[PDB]
């Protein structure tokens, strides 16, 4: 039973390499985004095997071939080990997130907010220090030890019954919202160094987000991606 | 008092495929029900057994085989039976099984004669074991495992390719896999010259499929090829 | 009749995402809806498909597909939940060879211009058959997001609503061969990410007629068979009664 | 529960108090009455997934 | 009679924070205490409330609220523990429209000047109706601490004894409508952080008359209805007998 | 009997009024009388029974 769907997707794999917050974030403003918007880009990992761009669900997947200087590059994530074995249309499972540090002896901390909710983006002045509002909340902010790994299992929280691996409808009205599901995510995480904003360093520390799909259930048999002949 | 525990040598090690749970962070969530969706894929061997089209070089490849009217003592098509061979890249046998490491079972080539209705003739379907040189002559095709497919009531023939191997399982991404070369050769030969009626088109097309047998089994999931996305 | 995923796709409970009584019926439910579809000729290459989105065809009237009082019931209810039942006919004679692939593809965007919004009715008449290019195989034509001038636009190389054209027989399908049958019979139930999706903006199924073997006929013999189809919803459950959609 | 759109295109529904017949108010009783609105929840109202709240009640 | 949190607010055990016998009664316990309250006119805006603190009204005599031998029993016992029973009358005629909100608010400081100590009796006559400003909504007028010259005085922006004026119907309440009733009937039991609080310095309940719809009447018709009330303690338990409070 | 085309959709209101001093004209004046809402659905033929309300057992 190594082809078992509950067995095959029940293993950890990479999703995204996101940057660690060192201040009160500004969540990326929805599309389209005009220039000059001061925000914080690529710090958020939208936990979905579907393609993303700027920590929001995307229609297509797009990487960069010649990343020149003009414009802000966008953190586009995809689950490569999923779609090559996702011969189905719908997929409900409970996510298991593991956040491995890519910085030597980093003390980080992993926030989360559910499918449909939003990041709390401000700061309160505790003891003349700008402590942001992502240290607190009713959602899991797991804290890592100095050089440790954050791991927890997230439930199927979204208001959709299943996650469409392939979707053909329109979430909002039409004209370029075709094939773009809105509520297909287990939520979003983000890493933050648990120090106030006056202790913001200068280096840009990354972190890596793993994913395990506990209790995978797949419906509606469909295709596998096209392999070229070159 | 405290239970005296001696921690092992793999302490604080996040292994990716650890067959065990982790701490729930956001428990007590009642998911919306999924009883309404039909066709739950419990097992991905429910889709290796579904006959999907093959490909043939004559990136525009052809699922059928043209049948020239020239009678000849050489195979009409003869592709090797290897699940890394590019006549299996876009099936559901060779696309599911390429992301694994071992297979065991019977590839089941389903034919479909797409010519006119009043065609009459016979075809020979010779599977060969892996020999040092590919069989070409129809006399070299009769001595192997064969089955004679007539264009009678059978406009659709499912030739079960046997599983003959010196090991219980086979390397599923390997050109050689065995003793010297290429793991076998299916070969559709034409046996009697094909009577096509006039005012019905010459050169018919035979459409090939590739399913898996009922005893087809897979083993050892490996990290897939992410080169479908470039 | 190729039933899909169940013994009886007519069996369907009311949705669990409503608190009101569903409008389970309308004034003509035991009738079909016949529409034209473009004729299949010799110049149609291999894998040149032609998609009929459901219920995208009842609204845009693809090929004269008049929905009668089903379109006028779909416009007067918000959530709609039905299982389809298509029937593609094509008068294949003895004098033709070739094989269509009539499938019911779940959740794809095949009516979408690999370069814009949604297709019109004139542009479905200009091209007549959508060629399986590199875009439809890689999913590179499902509509890209307007990122804006801030983000540098990435090189979109893949999209999960592709067609792998060699794997379309995994769907509920019957091959319209030249010498086994002349018509297919597919009956599918409701699927969707929710227990009922919207009405104006859902594409849960898609009738898909794909040419596997190109048409060949002798000159002077029977020429260019027409393709019809007949869509008919099985057990719909209309929720959210309101006035006609604007 | 904190989303303007939440669904297909717009705004999740619309309650609308319409006046059906023209309202007979007696004279020497004030014209332009006032209807007072409440907002409770039904007996089957259920909530899920506590999130960190909005702390902007305190500024 | 709108009972609060129980079927019978008269049921009350003696306090478990005493070792002496409680003075369970006094010389007139089956009588009411009627006091005036300011009249409601057209110029009263929306949400302009008027608070009657209990037992803060028996001491300061808010509106002639003479406590008889209940105030003279409350001054001669240290711990007091009773459940109240108010009854606000207001002669709403057919010729008026508007709706009071008579509630019994637990544990608020609504008789406190958003700028000092406690209100007098003249200052309750000058303003006549306390306007729901930004201070009473944000709780910015419960009395700030004298920090002293050492600590820099912080910008007090919030205090947990606010009124959210749109949520006052969560309390034990009856709406004094113009065309359903003319009087309310609220009966509340004892609450408190201790099994019995003090006597001179407790504010466990607060009678609260809030204008939800402003009063409108035709000219020459019935004008400016008066508001009375009638407070009556149900099952008190006086502990700690001592002489009269100084 | 609605003799229009088959795909017509709409509603009609059928208000019988008692004998009042002025004939009712407004649809608001028609809702307050005895009414019945006739849809062009399955009912392309509606039989509105006009009641018998009279101060005498028989009418001239």
């Amino acid at each position: 039973n190594h082809t078992n769907v509950k067995f095959l997707f029940d293993r950890s794999r990479l999703l995204n390499v996101i940057k660690v917050l060192e201040k009160d974030a500004v969540f990326p403003r929805p599309f389209p985004t005009a220039t000059g918007t001061q925000q914080d880009d690529g710090y958020f990992c939208l936990l979905t095997p579907r393609p993303t761009v700027a920590s929001r669900p995307a229609t297509r997947f797009g990487l960069y071939v010649s990343p020149s200087d003009s414009g802000v590059l966008a953190n586009t994530s995809l689950d490569f080990n999923f779609y090559s074995l996702a011969c189905f249309t719908y997929f409900r499972s409970d996510l298991e997130v593991t956040v491995v540090s890519l910085e030597p002896d980093l003390e980080f901390a992993v926030g989360w907010f559910p499918s449909g909710s939003e990041y709390q983006a401000s700061s309160f002045v505790y003891d003349q220090l700008h402590v942001p509002y992502h240290f607190t909340g009713r959602t899991p902010r797991a804290f890592a030890s100095k050089g440790g790994k954050v791991s927890f299992v997230l439930p199927w929280n979204s208001v959709s019954s299943v996650l469409p691996v392939r979707w053909g409808g329109a979430s909002k009205l039409s004209s370029a919202t075709r094939g773009l599901p809105a509520h297909a995510d287990w939520g979003t995480i983000y890493a933050f160094i648990p120090r106030p904003n006056e202790k913001k360093s200068t280096a840009v520390k990354h972190v890596a987000v793993y994913i395990r799909y506990k209790n995978a259930r797949a419906w509606c048999p469909s295709m596998l991606p096209f392999r070229s002949y070159k | 008092g405290p239970i005296p525990t001696a921690p092992r040598e793999n302490s604080l090690m996040f292994l990716s495929t650890t067959p065990d749970d982790t701490v729930p962070a956001y428990g007590n969530v009642r998911t919306p029900p999924v009883n309404y969706l039909p066709g739950e894929i419990t097992d991905l061997l429910q889709l290796a057994r579904i006959p999907t089209l093959m490909a043939f070089g004559r990136d525009a490849y052809v699922p059928y085989v043209a049948v020239p009217t020239q009678f000849d003592d050489k195979p009409l098509i003869s592709f090797p039976i290897t699940l890394s061979d590019p006549v299996y890249q876009n099936t559901l046998v060779g696309a599911i099984s390429s992301n694994f490491a071992n297979y065991r079972g019977c590839i089941q080539i389903t034919l479909t004669f797409c010519g006119p209705m009043m065609a009459r003739g016979k075809f020979l379907l010779s599977y060969s074991p892996p020999n040092g040189t590919q069989p070409q002559t129809l006399s070299e095709a009769m001595q192997c495992t064969y089955s004679i497919w007539d264009i009678g009531l059978n406009s659709s023939w499912t030739f079960v390719i046997p599983y003959i191997s010196p090991s219980d399982y086979r390397e599923t991404r390997a050109i050689t896999n065995s003793v010297y070369s290429a793991d076998g050769w299916f070969s559709l030969h034409k046996l009697t010259k094909i009577t096509l009626p006039p005012d019905c088109p010459q050169s018919p097309c035979i459409l090939f499929f590739a399913s898996a047998g009922e005893d087809y089994t897979l083993r050892l999931p490996v990290d897939c090829n992410p080169s479908y996305v470039f | 009749v190729l039933c899909a995923y169940v013994e009886d796709p007519t069996k369907s409970d009311p949705p669990s995402s409503s608190t009101d009584q569903p409008t389970t019926t309308f004034t003509a439910i035991d009738r079909w809806y016949t529409g034209r579809l473009n004729s299949w000729t010799k110049a149609v290459k291999t894998f040149s498909f032609q998609a009929v989105p459901l219920p995208g065809a009842f609204l845009s009237r693809q090929g004269g597909l008049n929905g009668g009082a089903f379109t006028a019931t779909l416009h007067r209810h918000f959530l709609m939940k039905c299982g389809w039942q298509v029937q593609v006919q094509c008068n294949l004679t003895q004098f033709h060879q070739g094989a269509l692939l009539v499938a019911m593809v779940p959740e794809t965007t095949l009516d979408v211009k690999p370069d814009g919004k949604a297709k019109s009715l004139q542009e479905l008449n200009e091209e007549q058959w959508v060629e399986m290019s590199d875009d439809y195989r890689t999913g590179k034509n499902m509509p890209f997001q307007s990122l804006g001038t801030y983000y540098r636009p990435p090189n979109w190389t893949w999209g999960p609503n592709f067609i792998n054209p060699y794997q379309v027989t995994v769907f509920p399908h019957q091959i319209l061969n030249a010498r086994t049958s002349t018509s297919v019979d597919i009956n599918v139930p409701y699927i969707g990410e929710t227990p009922t999706q919207s009405s104006e903006t859902q594409n849960s199924w898609t009738l898909l007629v794909m040419v596997l073997v190109p048409l060949d006929y002798k000159e002077g013999a029977t020429t260019d068979p027409e393709i019809t189809f007949s869509v008919r919803p099985t057990s719909p459950y209309f929720n959210g009664l309101r006035n006609r959609y604007t």
